[PDB]
């Protein structure tokens, strides 16, 4: 009987010359590397006081990762990967009551390739307050998750609008959310 | 400390010897650590993946790299041809996986975070349970040590995404004075089920 599983995930992309490195657990981010700053990225700062890990060997995976993606264009002919849009979904951290502190979740599922722009909405008002995202998350049938947050007070005069841009996508989807 | 990191192997650069709308082209890499009863059995998958379509894994139960598409039979054939670059993925269920997790094992497999429960009416009577780890869990309604599997509806396990998860279980019935209702949650992050009364 299997019980857990530990997925080490990399990516490369051409041409947007993006990719990423992270590790898997259950479905939940152990920590990504931080490829500008070249450093280890912890998803709970919790886990640094346990565990370190060497950021330069993702970069260097991550080389030989597009060294094998330019082989591997060039043999399929130069086939591009077939676009998979999106499902989203807003959702709450805990349910809400007025006035105290809670956050609002975007989830970002079965889409493929890991490129997406997200942008927070409330009232018609574009936000940055606070805002946060995670790395794109693995999964088994190689689409993508991604998760994004927004800490907000609630009320019963404010609305507010997740919109997700993929190519995949016909029109940009926007997900509603209100009390 | 120290977490460990396998690394990918170079496709030959000379397969025959010496001689924005824009299409995109993706590659991904997956090392999978699959644990079987604890660190009793496991399982090393190396999975290799171009357009969202995998073209040759490395499986430790078979021990050597064997294609998935036709566009995966180079690199197997000149991956397996490296007789100690073979040996060294065969021992990495050891170096590699069962490593990380001991490594691991203290903040993830161990990782426990009490759920936190709050009833309240909606016609409805709500049981939600949030921030809780690891997934597993079992909520149950109870009507003063009776219950019903009738008008009952929940949301499913929610990951967050934050390593905590959550679920709405509502009970449909109008709460009539007198009657007592309690929900029930079952967790391996309590050492007593959790009731909440109404």
């Amino acid at each position: 009987k299997e019980e857990h599983v530990i997925i080490q995930a990399e990516f490369y992309l051409n041409p947007d010359q993006s990719g990423e490195f992270m590790f898997d657990f259950d479905g939940d981010e152990i920590f990504h590397v931080d490829m500008a700053k070249k450093e280890t990225v912890w998803r709970l700062e919790e886990f640094g006081r346990f565990a370190s890990f060497e950021a330069q060997g993702a970069l260097a995976n991550i080389a030989v990762d597009k060294a094998n993606l330019e082989i591997m264009t060039k043999r399929s002919n130069y086939t591009p990967i077939t676009n998979v849009p999106p499902e989203v979904t807003v959702l709450t951290n805990s349910p809400v009551e007025l006035r105290e502190p809670n956050v609002l979740i975007c989830f970002i599922d079965k889409f493929t390739p890991p490129v997406v722009n997200v942008t927070w909405l409330r009232n018609g008002k574009p936000v940055t307050t606070g805002v946060s995202e995670t790395v794109f998350l693995p999964r088994e049938d190689h689409l993508f998750r991604k998760f994004h947050y927004l800490p907000f007070l609630p009320s019963t005069e404010d609305v507010y609008d997740c919109r997700v841009e993929h190519w995949g996508l016909d029109e940009p989807l926007l997900k509603h959310w209100e009390f | 400390m120290k977490w460990r990191m396998a690394t990918p192997l170079l496709m030959q650069a000379l397969p025959m010897g010496g001689g924005d709308t824009r299409p995109r082209f993706l590659w991904q890499l997956k090392f999978e650590c699959h644990f079987f009863n604890g660190t009793e059995r496991v399982r090393l998958l190396e999975r290799c993946i171009y357009n969202q379509e995998e073209s040759v894994r490395f499986d430790s139960d078979v021990g050597e790299y064997r294609a998935v598409t036709e566009l995966g039979r180079p690199d197997a054939e000149y991956w397996n041809s490296q007789k100690d670059l073979l040996e060294q993925r065969r021992a990495a269920v050891d170096t590699y996986c069962r490593h990380a997790y001991g490594v691991g094992e203290s903040f993830t497999v161990q990782r426990r975070v009490e759920p936190k429960v709050t009833v309240y009416p909606s016609n409805l009577l709500v049981c939600s349970v949030s921030g809780f780890y690891p997934g597993s869990i079992e909520v149950r309604w109870f009507r003063n040590g009776q219950e019903e599997k009738a008008g009952v509806v929940s949301t499913g396990l929610i990951q967050n995404g934050d390593w905590t998860f959550q679920t709405l279980v509502m009970l449909e019935t109008v709460p009539r004075s007198g009657e007592v209702y309690t929900c029930q949650v079952e967790h391996p992050s309590v050492t007593s089920p959790l009731t909440v009364e109404w």
